[PDB]
């Protein structure tokens, strides 16, 4: 199994308009992009950021796999964005749909924000942490923090885990991989995305810190 | 008064698929 790059709109106006859509949202929350993961003062160092400390182990990113993120990173930069669309839903609040096919495998984005110590994390009202690195010793886990800095995956929505019906709108992944010895956390898609379908996947896939028996 | 926070996680084990 191989990472695809995905395939950005090829009408110039479709992906000004998707750049629109996440500009307006980030504006929303009063927040600066950032496509890849900060270390700022006061917070975690990018020395904690390191995979050998993950309890159990990392698994490592590919040769293959690498260059795939790098192209789909040298794509965003150069202005192909993935083809998603942040749309707000009154009963989700902010969510991402695909604004073009999305075939299975491909990879969809990065999550990205500040990186900070859980331990100083704890009682954060932050809506959007992902859990970066799980370490034996709980003051070396690591937390990603889009809450002023961050991309696209922080809108991204998860399905309700206490549905016996909801497990059927995940249609994407979140997992975590060692990259040239870092903590990453990425988002591939599952399974064949059509154009206007709603991107949901598992916010509970490793530890249960999500409560989501009120989601739709 | 007590203070709780929100999580998500992800497998760093079994890949995609
Ligand atoms: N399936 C779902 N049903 C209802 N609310 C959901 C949901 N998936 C995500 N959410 C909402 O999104 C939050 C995670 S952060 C995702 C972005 C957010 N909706 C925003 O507007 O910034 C959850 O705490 C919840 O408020």
């Amino acid at each position: 199994r191989r990472l695809l790059p995905f395939v950005s709109s090829e009408d110039p106006a479709q992906r000004l308009k998707q750049m629109g859509t996440l500009a307006s949202a980030l504006t929303e929350l009063q927040m600066e992009f950032s496509d890849d993961l900060t270390y700022s003062s006061g917070m975690a160092p990018r020395s904690a950021n390191q995979a050998r400390f993950e309890e159990g182990g990392m698994q490592v990113l590919t040769k293959e796999d690498i260059e795939t993120l790098e192209q789909c990173r040298a794509m965003c930069k150069r202005g192909d964005c993935p083809p998603l669309l942040v749309v707000f839903d009154s009963r989700e609040g902010f969510t991402v749909e695909a604004d073009g096919q999305i075939k299975d495998m491909t990879f969809i984005a990065e999550y990205t924000g500040d990186v900070d110590y859980i331990r100083n994390r704890e009682h954060d009202d932050c809506d959007s942490m992902m859990t970066l690195l799980l370490a034996k010793d709980p003051s070396s886990s690591l937390v990603i923090c889009p809450d002023k800095r961050g991309n696209i995956a922080r809108f991204i929505s998860g399905i309700n885990n206490h549905t016996l019906d909801a497990k059927k709108k995940q249609n994407c992944k979140c997992v975590r991989y060692s990259v040239n010895g870092e903590c990453r956390v990425f988002l591939v898609a599952t399974r064949d995305i059509a154009k206007g379908e709603r991107l949901y996947y598992d916010y509970n896939g490793y530890e249960h810190e999500y409560p989501t028996q009120h989601f739709v | 008064q007590l203070a709780k926070a929100a999580r998500k996680s992800a497998p760093a084990t079994g890949g995609v698929k």
